[PDB]
């Protein structure tokens, strides 16, 4: 059954994408003070699951769902910038930067590590197709 | 439902993952949006080992009819 | 429309006089 | 030949991008010339034209004063994407070579 | 066309440069007393929005308009200028400087951020490829 | 899904 | 039950 | 499903037994046509 | 009026101006004629050596059914 | 004979690159020798005259650029972009000759 | 010709005089 | 033929 | 447990706390 590691490290490749996106946007949104609302940018993050339907041993990952990162939105006393608050308090993104490349390079590296699983299972399947020949 | 019946329906099977292979591929090479460059190269890799199975399987076949003809009566 | 789209009509001239003309 | 429409589309895709490639690298060569406007091309509409070149003038993102409107980062992103599509492009037309070349071994 | 990752990076790179353009506008413009008009030089601001081409998920940096500030223009009382009014205050911007190098310094590390960003996606991007060949 | 791959091309076609 | 990976499930949880 | 291992293990066999058939067969009917090919 | 005679030398014309064709393009591009791409040559190129492998295989197909043949007794 | 006619081409083209990568060689390691004139060769017109005489070339001195006080003519950016590009021909080249002689070997081979 | 072209004949000498 | 490489024959002289 | 072998029983919940 080494079909199987196709879905599973496949998976993973896209699971790890979508992580490496999300963090991406975060950090290139840093700075962001407007959203397409009007609403403060919100620093968000991937949720992984085991991608494992009832009754399956072990799987791949999946995003389940793309969530709001809990933290408290950073306050700029800035009254001047025609976006405010009651008391001048201009909101922006939680995003914490080292989090963000951090998050990247362990996306990038875990990224590899599945393209290496699915390039040694290729070359055993033609290996296995090599059988008695 | 025949031998040669499943010999046809392997041989559409492996076709017609190479052509979806291939359709996905053209679809991310024109810029469509929502297609992934992973998927892309997965199918690919997919496709080429289906051949390859697709190539052994029909060189024992011809492996095996050689050795039948050779049969002396 | 964007910066950076495509369009068929090259940007008029980059003028940047010192006093109103 | 059939041989010929298995191939097209990945052999024109290449060669689009090779010329896109060109184009960009020319964009970024006149970036320091006075007056010079940055071209492009579509290349999807390109790709059904010659699958079924016209230049397009990059929309100027800030006002230079000597009319120059290449921009680095831009051009860079699409010069770094564009080597990166050509060499897809390369191992996709390898590995259908590849597979039609392993038919035939034997 | 791009990737979205690409374009992502991209949009930031792009907006910071705007960011540092209007700055250094601004820090240019610090002593100037009249424009080409007669009408004195205004600090310019760039606001940032996040370009969410899907719903909510995530998206880049675009700047929609570079807007001018609403501040108390500086008074300076110089009744000779012919550009002095009624009471003979002639109108100097209201670029502060401490603000300017600020948004300077933290324009660059944006930028550089974001470039680190690119490089460490760049080597996966390049091993993707091998994956099938 | 609502997240679109880093990999994938731009969702503003 | 898997959840959010790297930086936020890595990084001293507030207590309750 | 079938995997590669199994399939190919199979087919392997299947094989491996039509030659067994195919030989045992061409003896038996060697020795057959020497014996009818006698002088009586 | 079929002639297998004429089909093959059909074919073997279609695979050698293939191959003709290719090794051209080559030159001119060795040459430094502007217009001609590195990867258009290349292609080409394997594209010939596609077309040559055809001819190959086909001739072994061929020669092999006519030994069988020929090895038959009446 | 025919073997090699139909091999000529790549193999004077790969002599003429491997001979003008020395002149470019020469060329690059004179970089500060005085009153040293960056010589060269035309690759398209020398390929012709050895296909058509048959098998002492002749240099060309480069136009310089700039102007140096010490009378060298050596512009090292030209020099080496034409250095890569021969480089990548001289590969190119080398790939065209081994794809004719495997085509020919796999022919052969029964 | 052009700056970086082909000639057939050696660039003329350069010299810088102090004073002509 | 040649001469010294660098500084030497890259400055102004007197004719001699 | 020896650190790399294998065992029936899975590893308790591990956490960090701050305060006991």
């Amino acid at each position: 059954a080494l079909l199987n590691i196709f879905d599973i490290a496949g998976s993973a490749l896209a699971a790890q994408s979508k992580r490496l996106n999300v963090a991406a946007s975060n950090l290139a949104n840093a700075d962001s003070v407007t959203g397409p609302d009007g609403q403060p940018y919100r620093a968000k993050q991937v949720v992984f699951q085991v991608d494992a339907a009832p009754g399956q041993a072990t799987g791949g990952v999946k995003v389940a769902s793309v969530i709001e990162s809990q933290a408290p939105e950073k306050l700029v006393y800035e009254p001047g910038n025609p976006l405010a608050d009651a008391n001048g308090y201009v909101k922006m993104p939680n995003v914490d930067v080292v989090g963000e490349m951090v998050n990247t390079m362990s996306a990038s590296r875990s990224y590899q590590a599945n393209i290496e699983v699915l390039n040694t299972v290729k070359s055993m399947m033609l290996k296995t197709l090599t059988l008695g020949q | 439902v025949s031998f040669a019946g499943q010999l046809h329906a392997a041989l559409d099977r492996i076709s017609d993952r190479q052509a979806a292979a291939r359709v996905q591929a053209e679809k991310f090479t024109l810029g469509e949006p929502g297609i992934a460059l992973n998927d892309v190269m997965a199918d690919m890799q997919k496709a080429s080992v289906s051949m390859q199975m697709g190539i052994q399987v029909r060189n024992k076949l011809v492996a095996a009819y050689q050795e039948v003809m050779s049969m002396q009566v | 429309g964007v910066p950076g789209a495509l369009s068929n009509q090259p940007a008029p001239p980059n003028e940047a006089p010192i006093a109103t003309p | 030949d059939r041989l010929d429409a298995a191939l097209r589309f990945q052999q024109e895709a290449l060669n689009l991008r090779a010329q896109r490639q060109e184009i960009l690298a020319a964009n970024i060569a006149n970036a320091d010339t006075p007056g010079y406007q940055a071209r492009d091309i579509d290349f999807a509409s390109e790709l059904k034209k010659v699958m079924v070149v016209d230049l397009l003038y990059r929309v100027p993102d800030q006002p230079s004063l000597d009319g120059n409107t290449v921009d680095m980062d831009r051009e860079r992103t699409q010069f770094a994407d564009n080597s990166l599509k050509y060499q897809m492009g390369l191992t996709v037309l390898g590995s259908q070579l590849k597979g039609m070349m392993n038919v035939l071994q034997g």
